[PDB]
């Protein structure tokens, strides 16, 4: 029994609307949306025990809910507020006491959208050094330059995407600590072996999904208007 | 002989925030129990209300009933949300449980639900069911009460287990208010070309009675018994009525028979 | 909805003078919300204790309602009876005869 | 405060070692409790169910006790490994069935140390893949009782110590990254973090 949810990650606007979907195709009656906060357990907000129906959960205060078919929960912020910047959960059931959790939705909800902006992504190539003391390459990949810091940094060899061999700092830094908007900087390293590096039909590729502006957002400044987008930077093996 | 306890359960649900749940138990036509919603305990309305049980044991049966109560009420919220808009406040649900005490160690237990005055509901077996008349939009309540093996279970331990063990101990432990004699007292009256004598009998127990107006040795078969009704000290008062036409009253008299009179039956003579 | 039927009645025989009990039993009403009241002269007797409310085998609610009093020539004697299922309260008289 | 408690708040553990997870609740009725774990930025996956009024289960190295009178349940995790690095939620279920709330504790977050067998730490430049001419520094192949301190000048940045995973050889291996735009060699570059005395310095 799977759930899933769209959007995965957003940033939003004092003001702005906002809507979470759950999708659900166990066709399971009842569905229940939550939010995690840090120093709390998640906490339900509202539920349904089918089309048509939505019930008040424990915190509601902020958010409408909508059960339009069997299949589809939605979370609506008519007003969104900072307040509401958290991770959303959706769930579902039927009769039974079992709710099957969704992979969770992250909102960042920004007073003023005027500091976005996306990243660069610079790709940098294993030292001949590390590959003849260690007889491994480790490449390392940077994302600089961007705000705020909803981004997804992952990594593909040929076309398909790598886990073993990765690690991406698990906070991003601040460019300039001092000022209140900073920008952020995020690094990762995949390391494989030298050979695998040293094949130039292998393919590297590290790849930054950034979450900013929508088509909808209003967008007044000069520079290109700050939206979801991918930045990526790439390489091929050689000898 | 045959004794039945009922424990009798009365659910008011005026609107989503509002309800009280009031209980009362009765052993055959004497009041054991009682349980106000304004009250967190049950209490005894007789000495012997806790029958063989120990403290221990009782507190723990009491226990989970404290549970029930608030479980029961946040239950009929939620299913009254998942039916939504079919049904709609105001609600009354009533139970209906016990068992009926046998010769033996026989005995039948009982559990019956009644939606805004209706049977519609039981527990048999090992679950919950409708019975025969009860609307088909019950089937999801049942469905989600059913798939609570943990409930199931509990209710089927009260039902099979507790119920006749208890009752058992109670029969011992009350047999003496349970095997009282209490004697009637009668007296006569009359109201409206035709006439109704009325023979008044009152303060008996327990409640078989038998009361009839005669000329003599002869019945007369126009005798109507009404209901028994209660008095408030646990006794039974009855009224035995007969239409006649004026002045032909002389020489009619009310008899009672009881077993609290042992063969000294009531003549009332007109 | 169901109208409920009232029956009035005293535990002892009735004399004037002596102290005695009166009952109302009140039956056969739904829902269980009710306004009981036993009154002398048509004014309400303060001190009215009611038995709990309890169902008999089809479902339908009764209560007892009992009071002290002493029978007089002249003291009339009634239980009144409001509920959602009557337009008016209904009042029966006790008669004794 | 609530009515689901866990104890730690947070524990750091080294790889190999065992830890005892408390869950300790006020819930009533208490139909069922449940353990999630919860890797950084992903979902709940389910660890165990315990339904019993003194109940025990077992999911490979991860094991579980409750006690209803109690209402006191523990994990217990054997041999640690590095993936066990997460937040491990406490969850009471009130009802048998869907008319039923969950009570969700805060969590414990537990962080699993690394062990490196056969440390060979170094420092080495990575070249920029188009525009050769600026470049990254790497401090990698250092065992977990050293620590990586931030930047002293503020236009050259230096991120916290990561470890890597090369499943298929069954090698880890810690790094941290330094870069800069000023002037910045990579034999500068963690100047101000106690580094071990044979790092190796190529060049
Ligand atoms: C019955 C006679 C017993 C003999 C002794 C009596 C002598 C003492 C005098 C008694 C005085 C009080 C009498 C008045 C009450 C008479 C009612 C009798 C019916 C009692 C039913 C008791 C049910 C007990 C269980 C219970 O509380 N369930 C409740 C709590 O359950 C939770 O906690 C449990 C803890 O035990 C267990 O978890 C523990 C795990 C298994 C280990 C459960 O798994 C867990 O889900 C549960 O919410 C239940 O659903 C409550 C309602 C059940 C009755 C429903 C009636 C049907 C109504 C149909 C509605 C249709 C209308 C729709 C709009
Ligand atoms: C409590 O007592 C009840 C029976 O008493 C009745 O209900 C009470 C609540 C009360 O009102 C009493 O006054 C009243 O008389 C027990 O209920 C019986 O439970 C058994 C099993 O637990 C049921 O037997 C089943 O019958 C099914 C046919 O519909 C059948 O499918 C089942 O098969 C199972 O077993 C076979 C092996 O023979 C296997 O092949 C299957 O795979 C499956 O396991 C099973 O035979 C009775 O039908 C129930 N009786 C009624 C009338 O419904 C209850 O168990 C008992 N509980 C306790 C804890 O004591
Ligand atoms: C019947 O009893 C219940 C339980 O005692 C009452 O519900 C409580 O009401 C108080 C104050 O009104 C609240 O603070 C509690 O949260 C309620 N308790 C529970 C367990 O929910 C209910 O109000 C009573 N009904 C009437 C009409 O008096
Ligand atoms: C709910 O019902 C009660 C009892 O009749 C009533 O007094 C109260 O006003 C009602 N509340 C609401 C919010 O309708
Ligand atoms: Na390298
Ligand atoms: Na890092």
């Amino acid at each position: 029994a799977a759930v899933t949810q769209s959007p995965r990650n957003k940033v939003a606007v004092t003001g702005g609307k906002v809507t979470l979907s759950c999708n659900q195709t166990n066709n399971h009656n009842n569905m229940y949306w939550y939010r995690q906060d840090t120093g709390h357990g998640l906490r339900l907000i509202h539920y349904s025990y089918g089309a048509g129906s939505t019930e008040k959960g424990d915190i509601p205060d902020g958010y409408k809910a909508s059960r339009p078919s069997q299949e589809n929960f939605s979370l609506i912020l008519e007003l969104a507020t900072p307040s509401q910047t958290s991770v959303y959960f959706c769930a579902s059931g039927d009769e039974g006491y079992t709710q099957y959790f969704g992979p969770g939705t992250r909102l960042l909800v920004l007073e003023d959208l005027r500091n976005v902006t996306p990243p660069k992504v610079s790709l940098f190539e294993p030292s001949k050094a590390e590959i003849s003391h260690t007889q491994k390459a480790t490449l390392v990949c940077l994302a600089t330059g961007f705000y705020p810091d909803h981004v997804e940094l992952s990594w593909w060899v040929n076309g398909k995407e790598v886990h073993s061999g990765v690690c991406t700092d698990p906070q991003p830094l601040k460019e300039q600590p001092a000022l209140n908007d900073s920008r952020y900087s995020l690094s990762s390293r995949l390391r494989v072996s030298a050979t695998f590096w040293q094949n130039p039909r292998n393919h590297f590729r590290c790849q930054v999904q950034f979450y900013g502006l929508s088509e909808n957002d209003e967008w007044t400044q000069d520079r290109a208007k700050p939206v979801t987008q991918i930045v990526s930077a790439e390489a091929w093996g050689r000898a | 002989k045959n004794y039945t306890f009922r424990c009798l359960q009365m659910s008011s649900f005026a609107n989503r925030s509002w309800s009280r749940t009031d209980s009362v138990v009765w052993l055959g036509d004497l009041q054991t129990h009682r349980w106000s919603n304004d009250s967190a305990t049950i209490s005894f309305t007789k000495p012997w209300s806790q029958g063989k049980l120990s403290n221990q044991q009782w507190e723990k049966l009491q226990h989970m009933f404290q549970v029930y109560r608030v479980s029961f009420t946040r239950d009929i919220q939620e299913l009254v949300k998942m039916m939504s808009p079919k049904e709609d406040y105001p609600i009354e649900i009533q139970l209906s449980a016990g068992c009926e005490m046998y010769p033996g160690n026989a005995s039948e237990s009982f559990l019956h639900v009644a939606f805004q005055g209706k049977y519609v509901v039981r527990f048999w077996g090992t679950s919950w069911q409708t019975v025969p008349g009860a609307p088909s939009w019950l089937d999801l309540p049942i469905k989600v009460l059913n798939a609570d093996q943990g409930t199931s279970a509990t209710v089927q331990m009260l039902l099979n287990d507790t119920c006749p063990l208890f009752v058992r101990g109670l029969l011992e432990a009350g047999k003496s208010d349970l095997e009282k004699q209490e004697k009637p007292v009668a007296w006569l009256s009359s109201v409206p070309g035709h006439r109704q004598l009325v023979c008044h009998v009152s303060g008996f127990y327990p409640k078989p009675v038998w009361v009839m107006w005669m000329r003599g040795d002869q019945e007369q078969q126009g005798t109507h018994r009404g209901d028994f009704l209660p008095n408030a000290d646990e006794t039974w008062y009855l009224q035995a009525t007969l239409d006649v036409e004026a002045g032909e009253e002389a020489g009619l008299a009310c008899r009672v028979k009881h077993s609290s009179l042992g063969g000294q039956d009531i003549i009332l003579y007109w | 909805q169901k109208t409920p039927q009232i029956q009035v009645y005293s535990r002892h025989p009735p004399e004037n003078g002596k102290p005695n009990i009166l009952n109302c039993y009140v039956t056969q009403f739904h829902p269980p919300h009710i306004e009981i009241q036993m009154l002398k002269n048509g004014k309400k007797i303060p001190k009215v204790e009611m038995s709990d409310m309890s169902f008999s085998k089809d479902w339908s609610f009764y209560i007892l309602a009992h009071t002290e009093f002493t029978p007089t020539e002249t003291d009339t004697y009634a239980c009144r009876v409001k509920h959602a299922s009557m337009a008016e309260p209904k009042t029966v008289y006790w008669d004794r005869d | 405060k609530t009515q689901v408690e866990q104890s730690p708040q947070s524990l750091v553990v080294r790889q190999g070692e065992n830890c005892v997870l408390q869950c300790n609740y006020s819930v009533t009725p208490d139909n069922h409790l449940r353990w999630f774990k919860q890797d950084t930025g992903k979902g709940l996956v389910s660890l165990t169910v315990l339904v019993d009024q003194k109940d025990k289960t077992s999911n490979g190295r991860y094991s579980a006790t409750l006690d209803k009178d109690a209402k006191h349940s523990t994990l217990h995790i054997t041999a640690t490994l590095l993936d066990d690095t997460a937040t491990y939620i406490c969850v009471v279920g009130d009802r048998g069935s869907a008319l039923g709330r969950l009570h969700f504790g805060a969590g414990t977050q537990l962080i699993v140390i690394p062990d490196i067998q056969n440390p060979d730490p170094a420092v080495y430049q990575l070249r920029d893949s188009k525009s050769s001419d600026k470049s990254v520094c790497l401090f990698t192949d250092f065992d977990s009782q050293t620590n990586v301190s931030q930047s002293k000048d503020s236009d050259v940045y230096i991120t916290d110590k990561c470890v890597l995973d090369m499943r298929s050889m069954d090698f880890k291996s810690n790094s941290a990254v330094a870069w800069s735009n000023k002037d910045f060699a990579c034999a500068n570059a963690f100047n101000n973090s106690i580094i071990p005395e044979d790092t190796f310095f190529p060049s």
